């Protein structure tokens, strides 16, 4: 294969078939990596292997990642901007505060079983 | 792990406790203003009458 | 490209380039002021056939860094890419930036291949064994296993595979203070890489031109 | 029929796991009902919590965080018993404030 970078999540493919968190492109500053006292970002779901974390590794940094069924984010040492899409296509955007806990949908105002369709590190 | 857990719980009660008290403690600096002030208007009157 | 980053000035002649937004990216080297060496391919729709990388200006907007060993500092400096000239054979192309960077020296190219057990060296931009995108650029060592019609075959010492964003990226070899280039990182197993697995090192790259870079360089004499 | 019953008392989670194991054979019943169903409970357990930790009161707000980052256990007792301190702890400091 030729050593062009396309900017698609390394190992996605394995990702799918482990954690069952899916992911596509990103500016490569974003790791998925394990939650033992290394936290970073976090994110809860009721889907695949519960829960995930992700490590920044720059800024600014993003990465299009999907989860279905998510509720809650913790955030540290840095704001969240996450958006989320209702089941009629809908898609909305969360300001989540440094250091501190917000939900999705259904640990949230409306009830509704929304996705995580981006994270992004300001 | 569990005194830590308890810990927790305790130093959050103690929180609420504080912002508690620290109201209490405004509440009676302003009651004893009013009583100064009620005196202070009733001196006032009583001259005044 | 795994091993240790390097930010030293024997190496400042590299380059980091980026097609688009979030496109494509791959490295590349001075060959002058005005010009950096890199992969055809990375041009190209299909990255494995650099056959319509026809020459001119860049389908997308393509910018490139030059110096920037780390890329959390200022230090460097950025230039916009306005034409490219293809080889009319092999996966290489040469960008012209609009404007000269006239503080960083180019490196000097080789007057022929490297042999079979020849130690050569690689500088890039690319991923690393748990990084996607590195801060600092990484130097590798590799060896050479045969020479080819225009290419030369590598692989990795200890491990140390050419993974990938290193496409554009360039051999070197060095004697007595020296660095001559002596061909361009083109395809990889990228073995040892973050997100992906597999046993062997093997590389190949196009070999250096010399006539080319001298009729395009001095094309305008 | 016990499957069943769980799934008209419990939340979204026993639901639609107990919902797939009535559906299922013989074996994946039993899974369901041997371990299935408290996991499914667990999940339940955890959205509460986060739910709470978002729409309740300072200190109904502030005690779900600390259950949440804690163990299953915690965040049982929590919902049980620990919220309902916490609204009496807002409660008195509308109270008080008032």
């Amino acid at each position: 294969p030729q050593a062009v970078e396309d900017f698609s999540y390394p190992g996605a493919a394995k990702i799918q078939a482990e954690t069952g968190a899916i992911l596509k492109r990103g500016n490569g500053h974003m790791l998925m990596t394990s939650c033992d006292g290394s936290e970073d970002i976090q994110v809860m779901s009721r889907t695949g292997q519960k829960d995930f974390c992700f490590n920044v590794m720059a800024k600014p940094a993003y990465l299009t990642l999907e989860v279905p069924q998510a509720y809650g984010i913790w955030t540290s040492a840095d704001p969240v901007k996450t958006t989320i899409k209702d089941t009629d296509g809908t898609a909305t955007v969360i300001n989540a505060p440094a250091n501190d806990f917000t939900g999705y949908g259904e640990a949230g105002s409306t009830g509704e079983p929304t996705t995580l369709i981006e994270l992004r590190v300001a | 792990t569990g005194q830590y857990m308890a810990k927790r719980k305790d130093d959050l009660a103690d929180v609420h406790v504080n912002q508690v008290e620290r109201l209490l403690a405004e509440g009676s600096l302003i009651a004893a203003e009013a009583n100064e002030d009620a005196w202070r208007a009733t001196e006032a009157a009583a001259t005044a009458e | 490209t795994v091993g240790d980053p390097t930010t030293d000035a024997k190496l400042d002649f590299t380059a980091r380039l980026t097609i688009g937004t979030d496109y494509r990216s791959c490295s590349g080297a001075l060959v002058d002021t005005q010009w950096v060496l890199t992969a055809a391919s990375c041009f190209a729709d299909d990255p494995n056939q650099p056959d319509t990388v026809a020459a001119g200006k860049p389908a997308q907007l393509t910018r490139a860094t030059v110096g920037r060993a780390d890329s959390n500092i200022a230090n460097g400096y950025v230039r916009e890419v306005v034409e490219l000239v293809p080889h009319p054979e092999r996966d290489m192309v040469l960008a012209r930036l609009d404007k000269a960077i006239p503080d960083i020296a180019p490196v000097r190219l080789a007057s022929d291949a490297p042999t079979a057990g020849t130690p050569l060296t690689a500088v890039g931009f690319g991923r690393t064994k748990d990084e996607w995108v590195p801060i600092q650029r990484h130097q590798g060592a590799f060896t050479v296993t045969s020479v080819t019609a225009g290419a030369v075959n590598v692989t990795g010492q200890g491990g140390d595979a050419i993974c990938a964003g290193d496409t554009g990226g360039p051999l070197l070899q060095d004697k007595n203070g020296t660095l001559h280039l002596v061909g361009v990182n083109n395809r990889s197993m990228q073995g040892g890489c973050y997100g992906s697995e597999t046993t062997s090192t093997d590389a190949i790259a196009a070999m250096s031109d010399a006539d080319f870079v001298t009729q395009t360089v001095n094309r305008d004499l | 029929v016990e499957i069943a019953r769980l799934i008209n008392l419990g939340g979204p989670g026993v639901r639609e796991a107990g919902k797939a194991a009535l559906q299922g054979t013989a074996e994946e019943r039993e899974l369901f009902l041997n371990s299935g169903q408290y996991t499914a409970q667990q999940d339940d357990n955890r959205v509460d919590v986060a739910r709470l930790a978002t729409t309740g009161g300072p200190n109904v707000q502030a005690a779900a965080k600390v259950a949440l980052r804690g163990t299953p256990e915690d965040m049982v007792e929590f919902l049980e018993v620990g919220q309902f301190t916490a609204r009496n702890r807002d409660q008195e400091h509308a109270t008080i404030a008032e």
